[PDB]
């Protein structure tokens, strides 16, 4: 009965289980979870820099001034934008926001906004500047959106309006328009005397015009007329000009891009708490080496890699077999 | 397994070899213990360590969807970002889960291919000084003290010194 | 010469083969083929729900209700629809269709519709209701779209046109209406009167407007008229207004989607057969319990995935070795 | 093939075994016939069953094809639809065959290797109370009778039964 | 000590390197690079067919007739198009081309046009057509595009200008047409002699028209007014009809699409070089039988398959073991 | 590696044999010298052969980029255009790299698995009759002349021919 060497293998008390092709299950010595599946269930500052929160308005209700959005008239630099799925707080004058999509998108690279008082309201001095509507009301008063002008007849007079402005800010600027529709003949002359007008708007590159509707339409918000909204994006030393026999709702501002960048909208009905991260998601935010992640596809950040996968775990060890 | 050592004809692992993956159990007059072979199992480590580094590294680059949104006159270009992100979303997911289900079977194969080629590797240089008795042990011939364990440990077990020995006794 | 045991393997006469990465064309005792590669040929029922044959109708022919369509006035829940290439029978009287693809998508998702009479031709008592064009005959007299109303002048006149109706049906309706854009003036005037129109629709979201064109075309189906055709869906409980001075072509009906899901439009020149199946493509249905088909990409129903391999066989069992 | 046995040191495979992949054939006094080896068969099978599904299902949300129409002034967006569906397409058909002939390979492997590890279970249980001819059979150096061969096809040969016997007809 | 036989492998001098799953930088004796790095930095022809050179010259400005592209006047059969990032010879006479990124992907699959004589400018017997603009001057004088007439008042009158074309000329034809939105009246009257002017094109599909807008925009290339293009396939066999009381910009030509083809438009600042290529990218032509490269992702003709890598090694041979 | 043969028990390569890639190294009475075994060395050019067209055809088909045009109303869907075109380009190298990776640890292996298999088919057939070394060596018992290697070369080698030879000489 000899002395004896023999060759095996560790074992431990490890229950951590792996699939492999032909056999699912398998209990292993040591293995690696590569698959982030928390997050901390809050909206959270992105590398110390707080998101925009529009709360109930809308990107439209931020750009035009819906005085419910007061509290967004001077904003500071963002990571994200926060906008509720169906913000209150949008186009309070009824209407439409054209290539309004597109303009979300360039909201995807833009950071911060300088807001420009680009065409005083005080240089309109051939028309009235004051018209407001009871669908803007403020304190049971009609008003009207912030950064928005509602030219309207003076001394029973509209004479053409004219007004222009070269863009020397040193950015790109986000410039917005509207042309008033009507409900009817009454309105079209008690506000502009005129009848058969057009808005014009002209730069180097973009030719818009616009003759308004009058038409009988349901109201929204007490109102059958419409206020339709256009954008451009006006180039560094070009020069937007608009001109109006009537129904132009100019705008006062534009807003020069300060800094661009990564960014994104996120659709939440949260608010911001406290909290800092590198990872921001919908859900919450994570905090995580892992490679992956299967929390939310939509993240803004330094973020793992989405997966659907429920888990993924990588052997690293060897099959952990009983003791004989 | 692919080479039959783990489960295999070495039916079990040891709890008492706790500083490594593959190793020796030793029993002579001076006494018995466990000991890892350190070279096969940093070897298996380094491997092992490259390996979730490449299938990581790999996925570096995968897709990511971005936020965009479409109008109820944009229905088409809706579904079909749609269909892209999600496109791209099932293929990560399967190559992610796929390349992991391969390698696991590798990397438990890979495991059983060390642990055989450590006992080949021992078998080889003993050769007919021991018997070789199919549960991953061998009875030597001649006496083998802790020294001569250790010799055979570090793979400089001299079969000459033992030749005549072990001869005499395998015979009588 | 003592007694023996030998260790070994199956092998039969399999003459299954397999591709490898090292090797080609192995045969093995057992293979499994996983893509299907046949069909029936056939246009089917699916879970026991028919297509909806337009035969000759494209999808405009059918909803504005060319009369050539006339046996699809009224039709019954489908699970998908069969649409020819180039289907003759669609605008009778020729012009345009806007977002005319994007109708088609819409389809998709909608299983059958209820069709409503919202603007009853009769309540039009202004207006000359009657009128049809040879390019729509029927019994080789002018007829028009059943679906739609060609208002024209009555005693010499055309008073302003206003019809209007609240969505209460329960679900979203689908609107179609259209302007005539006519070949000259002694055109314009025999039918409308008045020069100078124009045709508005408003809900609470759209605000769509036209002014007819006249201008010479040339004739297509005996016409150098054309028709303008244009659609929304309008929401429960909101208002859809008409207003026209002339040359609008109004619906008397909506489509109320009384049935959603998971639908297509399949382009195919054949017809429907008394089989059922679960998985319909333009070849053919299939009827397989295979993994993976490589019968045609568009596919509808519970189908295998499609590929474009043409084999796909894994091996099950081992190398297949002749006898010693 | 990687493992040496199947088209190797066993040349053939065996018409007569009809009821496995894998077993025996043995030859004594009592005459002579086949046997499959049920347990590696049955690992065998399980394995190979889990495979054809694991497969199979990771395949089983891949891209879907969606009809869709485009004007002639959308030939932009309709060549897009159209790439986007054909890369899919093209990345499912690769995957699946890419899927197949590596799995097909390491199949035909995991049989060699199954065959190579019965035969080392075998031999390593005979020990040397057989000559291992070369060509996957072994010759007794003892008589062993139908109850013995089922012993060994088992793997409940009793080699200290059976040393003294074949170590003396080794010798003589 | 007896005789031996000893089983080995071969080992040699290379040091070609490659990876593996459990081993980087490995050291094999003979190994397969499968990626093409190279390229010969040379704009090619590509199987004897020389590129369209457009030079400064934009699509439009080649198509219009710009009289700085005049060298492009009649071109032979291309293999691809090269243009500039911002080439300086586009409209020259300032506007906007629409469904201009439709038109250079239609240019894609195009390799050949046959310039027709569709509406020979002699035949507008009741208007001037020797109009044209400082913006388009040639030799110090005022000129126009060389492929389009500016119709304007003849002796203080503008009658309803029409022209037609039946397009029997065997293929699918491009036709491109204007509307001029005048800086002011003045510019409207001297030119047109009418007010309130349209531009009517019709065939038996498409309905375009527009009325011209009057209003101040900023100068470019000296100009306030602005030219709006359009353009058409018109189909074979099918008419086009161009209606007018003032403002149209006729076209005199028609572009036969005379060879189709894969093509494309290479956007480059290079220069064709005498020289031959299989494959062209932006970057230089690739000639390798080598199945993937890593040069650019836009590429023409018969190319290997592009992949971001910047290696792809495959070993072939074995692990190149020192001697003992 | 994973069969135990390169960098193994064998313990490096030879730079004199270079007319394949596995083969022997003989020494006797007559004198020494190296061969490939061209049999073994054809079956594995052949593998590698199908196995580098077996990837390059897999990827015949992958995505190829179309040049488009947006204007600046349309950057959701140039954006979209440039993820997709991005995505299966990376979907594609990661394709490429990935296969490459997975396909050289199995090429390296299957070279390793060859040398295994010769060197057994070799130990096989001269059973007893040879002393194994451990190295990859075999000495023979009986005189082996340059026949005689011949004979083992080619897998002839006769056995029972030299049986009563060895035998005797393993003995005295
Ligand atoms: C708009 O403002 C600019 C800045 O004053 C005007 O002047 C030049 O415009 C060019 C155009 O790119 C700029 O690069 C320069 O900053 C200016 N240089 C000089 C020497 O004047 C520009 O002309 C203005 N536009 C109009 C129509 O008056
Ligand atoms: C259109 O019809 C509806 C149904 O009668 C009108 O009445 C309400 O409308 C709300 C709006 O969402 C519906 O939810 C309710 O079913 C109705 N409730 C009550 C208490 O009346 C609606 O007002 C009509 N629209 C117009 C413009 O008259
Ligand atoms: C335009 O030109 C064609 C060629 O002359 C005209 O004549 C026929 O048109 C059909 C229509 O597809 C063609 O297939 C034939 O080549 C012609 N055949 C005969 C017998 O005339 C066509 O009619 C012309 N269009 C108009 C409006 O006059
Ligand atoms: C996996 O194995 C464990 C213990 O070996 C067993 O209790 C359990 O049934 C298995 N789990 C699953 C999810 O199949
Ligand atoms: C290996 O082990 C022996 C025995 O303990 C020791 O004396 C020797 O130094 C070691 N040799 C090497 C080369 O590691
Ligand atoms: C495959 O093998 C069979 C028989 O072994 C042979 O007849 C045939 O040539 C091969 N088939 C193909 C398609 O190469
Ligand atoms: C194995 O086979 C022997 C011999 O026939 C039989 O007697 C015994 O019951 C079996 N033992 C086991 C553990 O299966
Ligand atoms: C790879 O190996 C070589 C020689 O074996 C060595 O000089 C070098 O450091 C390694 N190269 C890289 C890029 O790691
Ligand atoms: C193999 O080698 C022997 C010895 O040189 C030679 O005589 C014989 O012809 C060869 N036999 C075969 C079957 O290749």
């Amino acid at each position: 009965p000899g002395d004896q060497i023999c060759i095996g293998y560790h074992a431990n008390n490890s229950t951590e289980k792996v699939d492999t092709i032909l056999e699912r299950n398998v209990t292993v010595t040591h293995a690696k979870d590569i698959l982030e599946k928390t997050h901390n269930g809050k909206l959270c500052k992105l590398n110390g820099i707080p998101p925009l929160e529009l709360g109930d308005c809308s990107i439209a209700g931020w750009l035009l001034g819906n005085p419910e959005c007061d509290r967004l008239l001077s904003v500071p630099e963002w990571s994200y934008i926060m906008e509720k799925e169906n913000p209150r707080d949008g186009l309070c004058y009824p209407g439409s926001f054209n290539d309004y999509e597109e303009l979300k998108h360039l909201l995807s690279s833009v950071k911060h906004f300088e807001k420009v008082k680009i065409l005083p309201k005080d240089r309109w001095t051939q028309h009235t500047t004051t018209g407001g509507s009871r669908a803007c009301a403020v304190s049971g008063n009609p008003s009207f959106f912030r950064n928005m002008v509602w030219l309207t007849e003076k001394g029973s007079n509209y004479p053409v309006a004219k007004g222009s402005y070269n863009n020397t800010s040193g950015e790109q600027m986000l410039i917005i328009w509207g042309v008033h529709h009507p409900n009817d003949e009454t309105e079209q002359r008690t506000l502009y005397q005129n009848v058969g007008t057009y808005v014009s708007v002209g730069t180097s590159t973009l030719n818009k015009r616009s003759t308004p509707e009058i038409a009988t339409r349901p109201k929204v918000n007490g109102q059958g007329g419409r206020m339709e909204f256009s954008w451009t994006l006006l180039d560094m030393w070009d020069t937007i000009n608009f001109e109006s026999t009537g129904n132009l709702i100019a705008p006062e501002y534009g807003f020069k891009i300060s800094k661009r960048g990564s960014s994104g909208i996120m659709k939440t009905e949260g608010t911001l708490e406290n909290c800092e991260t590198k990872c921001q998601t919908p859900l919450g935010a994570i905090n995580t080496t892992l490679p992956f992640h299967n929390v939310h596809p939509l993240t803004i950040g330094e973020c793992p890699k989405y997966v659907k996968s429920e888990k993924l775990v990588l052997a690293t060890g060897l099959r952990n077999v009983p003791q004989i | 397994g692919l080479f039959g050592a783990i489960a295999g004809f070495i039916e079990g692992g040891w709890q008492g070899m706790v500083d490594g993956w593959y190793g020796y159990h030793h029993s002579n007059d001076q006494g018995s213990g466990y000991a890892a072979d350190k070279e096969s199992t940093q070897k298996a480590f380094d491997g092992i360590t490259n390996k979730v580094n490449s299938v990581i590294e790999k996925m570096n680059t995968q897709f990511e969807a971005v936020g965009k949104e479409f109008s109820n006159l944009e229905r088409r270009l809706e579904n079909l970002n749609k269909k892209m992100e999600d496109g791209f979303l099932d293929v990560w997911t399967y190559n992610a889960e796929l390349l992991v289900l391969m390698e696991n079977e590798h990397t438990l194969d890979f495991h059983d291919s060390n642990v055989k080629n450590l006992y080949d590797k021992v078998r080889m240089q003993l050769r007919d000084n021991v018997k070789e008795l199919g549960n991953g042990c061998f009875e030597f011939y001649h006496k083998c003290d802790d020294e001569c364990m250790n010799s055979v440990k570090n793979g400089t077990y001299d079969y000459p010194k033992y030749e005549e020995e072990s001869k005499l006794n395998r015979n009588e």
